[PDB]
């Protein structure tokens, strides 16, 4: 059983990867490959990007994904034969692949921005959920203190429409 | 307001009080939301059919936990609403504040006042969606009750438990029937008697709040908000709002009847529920089932009126009587909601459009209309007495069933005919004016015994008053003591009989 | 080892456990789902796939948290059987609703269950009495058969079923048993009354009735499989015990309606007049399952309330093949006012033949059908023109029939609540001989409003008389 | 006269509102909010310290 | 619709004729068979010639008995031809 | 054989309601989604075709005679009065009180002609 199953959407394929590769180690070895794909896809603006499109051929798709393969070893591992079975079944995973590093996440690292009434962006890459949060609170808010802007507190909403309503 | 200024206070610490203890790290974010439902992404431990908070304030129910995005319909405005908002999990199944306190207050969907009062005191917030008592405790319908207006009345009783239903077209005062039944909530209600209590809870689903306004001025006038709670769903109210209204009628019904003491209830138009259910079937993602409105019309109209019952002295001897109210295009008798209804209600009363513009303010078609409990729950007075009155009633139907254009075979049929009309033109109880079990059978006996029948058909309209007061100021005795005994004997029929001659000299 | 799931998704009643294992529940199986109020069953309704199988609800579905443990019972559920359910008035799980505590069953046989063997089906044509008018002459229902009363909504059905079975149940001979779907609330209530104050189930004594209620409030999954657990405590009441027993299905159209709602949140493709796209084969693995085989004797009562009062509607013309004595009950002939409604030009029960009741009750009814078909015929005419613009022959056909037709009610011993009369059981022979004077005129000149609601024609002219003294 | 009174009262309420919105604006007008971050901060550490 | 397109034809049993007493029930003016006479046996056919004839006959004075008045001897007599037929 | 043989060329259709059944037929086969009939979206696109087929030209003309069978008194399917409507002469030959005593089975009453002028 995966870490969570990430409902579909064509995350079916990202969950089977992950799944595949865990019968293996293939985990480090698995996003390698993924990160190298992406990175060489946003290194082509253009082949690489509209080649994420519905309309390239089938003969086309199998080529394109061929071609991107084709950037020495870099796609080595199951994730060539993920990319080859979706060259025919759904052309886009981009979001399959930040799926498969979502997966990753969930494997090793995991960790959310926390909210409440704070919009900050950090992470706290530890299993436990209940010592370093506070820690990394404590540490983004002294250091950095970024656009963590939620611009005020949702109680100043619920407070007038408290007293404006009887 | 100093006191506006002490409730900011204690609400602001709630709210400071609620942010110290968010617990909310992982709760959802609406990824879309539209046509009053909210698709939300996360909030990966909701338990189905509970509460979601909303960042835009608006809340709404959560009905179809469907896999990874729950859905959550929007009981409330979209302007305000966007997607990714943070959605907060109330962690609890809707639940409407009920009790006893809620009296002549207006509430909105959940239960939230709108007159403009203030807070109103709880006794209990249970589910919208409470299992109803199943055999065991349940019971006949051994304690009848007055429908107030003669309206048929007794010809076809309301008794404990009765789950009696009506149809008409629009702007057919069937609302108006309603609101005179509630009105019968005076003549016992305002009394001291639990017995005679029985204690309504109109509904407002989907009307024009003018129409909420009117509804509450002839309640005050009259007197009736000290004994209705009418919940309020307005049509420029959200459709959550009205499709959970039903149940929030439900649920006031359970906190009183539960309690033991016999109540009653009276849903309102219940076709815009049925419409709402519709909205929220066929706009979340539920595919249409028959009469293209949404598959489950029947599930949710029972579990409304199936909520109704009168249970036995195991559980207090209680009832909530309930007279659900369906509306139809054109009188249709014969559609998908009416027709299911008309299943899951036990009576019937049909209002036409002829006779709304025909001959009757009333305008209850008296041969369509029936109840599944004619003899057990009826009034005493109107069946241990005038039980062949109501034989009559049923006969003098069918002979006017009869006459559109047969011709005159004999003298007997002409003179039922002429009796019977005289008694139709009599029988109208007219609007806002409750006053019944004092001379019910009188109308049919007079009528058998040949008093009324000899006075001018259209002369019966004022013949009736003055026939009333009489017994009023006149046989106050009798009157009263067929008020209060609960049955006119044979020697009450004699003196009433006097009466009845008095009545005819004067 | 345990067999545990996860519920993954509940949309509506129809909920979905995704049993992450090996062995997943097998299909038509119970699944449990402990949530706090109970023991929510599920039906293991289709397998999904991909390690999920969408289930219908036993109960509730409000609550259910995604990601409960669902735990498998693995086999159908397991409906307590024997005589101790005699008394009891059983919940769709088979759970006693009675607040007698649970019921000491010997033996529990699954719900499900295979119908009877196409060779062991013991074909009879033994008319059981009723005593009904309509039930005595224009349709015989047979003993230890399937009687449907396919009828409008309460415009008839429930009380012709209260009366029939305080008619039948004192002579039951054996040990019957009342099930009903989507019953009314008050009703079941009336109907736990009536068979407690008969003495069909004593309380602390023998009893021959053993109820299993489905009244409409339930969830649609319990709604349908409410009137299945009924057939299988039927079926296990037939062949175990051996001897004739009652079974009475009240609304069977609302276990139809259960699959309707089920259906459409269960991804089938809406069917013909929405129904649920399994309507006849359904209705029929839960109708043909009832039958009175050589193994024992099934007096079956399926009441059908027709949608729409029209009876094209798809599923009461599914409904009207898989029951043999058919008793139609339609709201044109309420309307008229006759209490007993049925259809006399309509209901027929194929179980009357020439060598059935007898050539003369043959030919009796063939006559007043006969009649009351060229009434309604000559009906346009005569509200056209008039009485008097036909022939004399077809005026005295129209009075007779009238006549007739104003015979037809009758008084039923409990609907003495409508009626008022203490209720009429016209024996079969004496109704036979009664019509057959009638049609030929040996009461022709009795009054018409002295033919309704009486007994035989003794009762018929003793009304005559009656209204001789009264109306004059 | 009542009447009168019960309108008066909800004007009070509604002005009050009218000057909590200018209330509002001085919270973020006025740099209270760089007064209000080590409170949230501090809040969000009880909070999170809780469990 | 679509068996009425394909078979070869009908015999539409009416339930007014089942229950007008006629079992059973062919309402013989609402009959209909492409194939006829010439798939029959001809000692049939030399009265059936005739059968439907009357019947059709019958057919068109059915209105006329069921106004339930006089006419004139052809009338009549189809009257009494086709309900003794 | 009226583009090469030039000559006054007939033609007959065997059941024009029948292909209006057939057409229905595919077009629920098809995914399609059947509509411009109320049952039925490609009616008008293959019924105006077939129809607009039987053409008339400068170098001789091709006379069509179609059969469109009566479902008994369908008055109501817009595809029949389509097809009513899409022609220009025609014979009515009823069963009832049409073929009694008559071996050509017709009505010339309820027949019409619209190049029937004097």
């Amino acid at each position: 059983p995966p870490p969570v199953r990430l409902f579909g959407v064509e995350g079916t394929y990202a969950t089977a990867l992950y799944q595949a590769a865990a019968k293996n180690s293939s985990i480090d070895a698995a996003f390698q490959s993924l990160q190298k794909v992406e990175s060489t896809v946003k290194k082509n603006p253009k082949l690489g990007h509209l080649l994420l499109n519905p309309a390239l051929s089938l003969k086309d798709r199998n080529s394109v994904i061929d071609a991107i393969v084709e950037t020495h070893k870099n796609l080595d591992g199951y994730v060539v034969n993920l990319l080859k079975v979706l060259s025919e079944n759904n052309r886009l995973g981009c979001f399959e692949k930040i799926a498969s590093d979502f997966g990753v996440l969930n494997d090793a690292h995991n960790g959310l921005l926390k909210g409440t009434v704070t919009s900050a962006e950090p992470l706290d890459p530890k299993s436990f959920k209940r010592i370093e949060k506070a820690l990394s609170a404590s540490k983004l808010v002294g250091q950095g203190k970024s656009l963590k802007l939620e611009n005020v507190v949702k109680p100043e909403i619920k407070g007038g429409l408290i007293v404006e309503l009887g | 307001k100093a006191q506006p200024t002490e409730v900011s206070s204690i609400l602001e610490e709630r709210i400071k009080g609620v942010s110290d203890e968010a617990n909310l790290n992982e709760t959802g974010r609406v990824l879309a939301v539209g046509d009053g439902i909210a698709r939300v992404f996360g909030l990966n431990n909701i338990q189905a059919e509970e509460l979601v908070e909303f960042s835009s304030g608006v809340k709404g129910m959560a009905l179809n936990l469907e896999p990874g995005q729950v859905g959550i319909v929007l009981f409330g405005s979209d302007r305000l609403v966007k997607e990714g908002e943070l959605v907060k999990r109330t962690g609890n199944i809707v639940d409407v504040p009920v009790g006893p306190g809620l009296l002549g207050r207006v509430v909105d969907a959940l239960g939230n006042p709108i007159d403009g009062k203030g807070p109103i005191d709880a006794a209990g917030r249970s589910r919208a969606q409470v299992k109803a008592p199943g055999i065991l405790p349940r019971r006949s319908v051994h304690e009848p009750v007055q429908t107030g207006l003669k309206a048929v009345d007794a010809l076809v009783p309301i008794g404990r438990g009765q789950r009696e239903l009506i149809i008409g077209d629009r702007q057919t005062g069937k609302t108006a029937v309603a609101l005179d039944t509630i009105l019968n909530q005076k003549r016992w209600n305002n009394g001291s008697d639990e017995s005679k209590k029985l204690y309504c809870v109109y509904v407002a689903v989907g009307q024009k709040r003018s129409t909420v306004a009117q509804l509450v001025q002839t309640l005050e006038q009259h007197d009736a908000m000290k004994y209705s709670i009418i919940v309020a769903a307005t049509a420029s109210e959200a459709a959550p709002l009205q499709y959970l209204a039903p149940f929030t009628a439900a649920s006031i019904g359970e906190w009183f009847r539960d309690n033991g003491k016999h109540a009653l209830i009276v849903y309102d138009d219940l076709s815009k529920q049925a419409v709402a259910y519709r909205q929220l079937s066929l706009l979340l993602r539920r595919p249409p089932g028959r009469e293209a409105y949404p598959g489950d019309v029947f599930y949710l109209h029972s579990r409304l009126l199936e909520r109704a019952a009168k249970l036995s002295e195991k559980e207090g001897s209680g009832s909530l009587t309930a007279l659900p109210v369906i509306e139809t295009q054109g009188g249709d008798v014969s559609a998908y909601i009416p027709t299911n209804v008309i299943s899951i209600t036990d009576g019937q009363i049909f209002l036409e459009a002829e006779l709304f513009y025909k001959g009757i303010r009333p305008a209850i078609n008296v041969g369509l209309s029936v109840s599944r409990v004619g003899s057990a729950a009826q009034v005493k007075a109107l069946k241990q007495v005038a039980g062949s009155l109501k034989l009559f009633l049923a006969q003098y139907r069918e002979v006017a069933a009869f006459a559109q254009f047969g011709s005159d075979l004999d003298a007997s049929t002409k003179q039922t005919l002429v009796r019977g009309e005289r008694l139709t033109q009599l029988l109208k109880q007219n609007q806002y004016s409750p006053l019944a079990t004092e001379e019910q059978v009188p109308l049919i006996y007079a009528g058998v015994n040949g008093h009324l029948d000899g006075i001018e058909l259209s002369r019966i309209g004022e013949f009736e008053s003055s026939f009333l007061s009489y017994l009023k100021s006149n046989h106050n005795e009798l009157l009263t003591e067929i008020r209060e005994k609960g049955e006119l004997s044979k020697e009450l029929l004699a003196s009433l009989k006097s009466a009845t001659e008095s009545f005819v000299a004067t | 080892t345990p067999i545990t799931g996860k519920v993954t998704a509940v949309i509506g009643a129809i909920v979905d456990v995704h049993f992450e294992q090996s062995e997943l529940p097998a299909i038509l199986n119970a699944l449990e789902i402990k949530t706090p109020q109970g023991k929510l069953v599920l039906e293991v309704a289709q397998h999904l796939g991909e390690n999920t199988v969408r289930t219908i609800a036993m109960d509730g579905t409000e609550g259910l948290v995604r990601g409960e443990k669902v735990l498998d019972t693995g086999g159908p559920i397991s409906v307590p059987v024997g005589r101790e359910t005699l008394g009891r008035i059983i919940n769709v799980i088979g759970e006693p609703i009675d607040e007698r505590g649970p019921i000491k069953s010997k033996l529990r046989k699954p719900i499900h269950a295979d119908p009877p063997s196409f060779a062991e089906q013991s074909t009879s044509a033994e008319i059981l009495e009723t005593g009904i008018k309509v039930v005595d002459l224009l349709a015989p229902y047979a003993r230890g058969g399937k009687i449907g009363l396919f009828g409008g909504a309460g415009v008839g059905k429930t009380v012709f079923i209260q009366e029939l079975i305080n008619n039948i149940a004192k002579a039951h001979g054996g040990f019957s048993v009342f099930t009903g779907v989507g019953e009314r609330t008050r009703e079941g209530n009336d109907l736990y009354r009536e068979m407690k104050e008969t003495g069909v189930i004593n309380l602390e004594g023998e009893s021959k009735v053993a109820l299993v209620f489905g009244q409409m409030n339930e969830p649609p999954g319990a709604r349908a499989r409410v009137a299945l657990t009924g057939l299988t405590i039927a079926e296990y009441f037939r062949d175990e015990e051996g001897q004739d027993v009652l079974l009475f299905i009240d609304n069977i159209f609302r276990f139809t309606q259960a699959g309707s709602e089920v259906s459409a949140l269960l991804g089938r493709i809406p069917s013909a007049v929405g129904y649920q796209p399994t309507l006849a084969t359904d209705m029929g693995l839960l109708q043909e399952r009832i039958t009175t085989t050589k193994k024992g004797s099934v007096t079956s009562v399926q009441a059908v309330y027709v949608p729409a009062d029209d009876l094209t509607d798809p599923a009461p013309a599914t409904t009207f093949a898989h029951l043999d004595a058919t008793t139609v009950l339609s709201r044109g002939i309420s309307e008229l006012g006759i209490y007993p409604a049925v259809d006399p030009l309509d209901s027929k029960s194929r179980l009357l033949d020439a060598a059935v009741v007898g050539q003369e009750h043959y030919d009796v009814a063939s006559k007043v059908q006969e009649t009351l078909q060229t009434y309604k015929s000559l009906q346009d005419i005569i509200a056209i023109l008039g009485m008097d613009e036909l022939s004399e022959q077809d005026k005295l056909t129209v009075e007779r029939a009238r006549k007739i037709q104003r015979f037809l009610s009758q008084p039923f011993a409990v609907a003495e609540v409508f009626t008022g009369i203490p209720g009429k059981l016209v024996r079969l022979k004496d109704t036979v001989a009664s019509f057959k004077a009638v049609l030929e005129g040996k009461y022709d000149n009795i009054p018409e409003h002295a033919f309704y609601m009486v007994g035989g024609i003794e009762d018929v002219v003793a009304k005559a008389e009656k209204l001789a003294a009264e109306a004059n | 006269w009542v009447r009168y009174e019960a309108s008066l009262r909800q004007l009070e309420q509604r002005q009050l509102a009218k000057s909590v919105i200018s209330r509002v604006q001085s919270e973020l007008g006025n740099p209270k909010f760089q007064e209000k971050v080590l409170q949230q901060s501090i809040s969000e550490i009880e909070q999170l310290l809780s469990k």
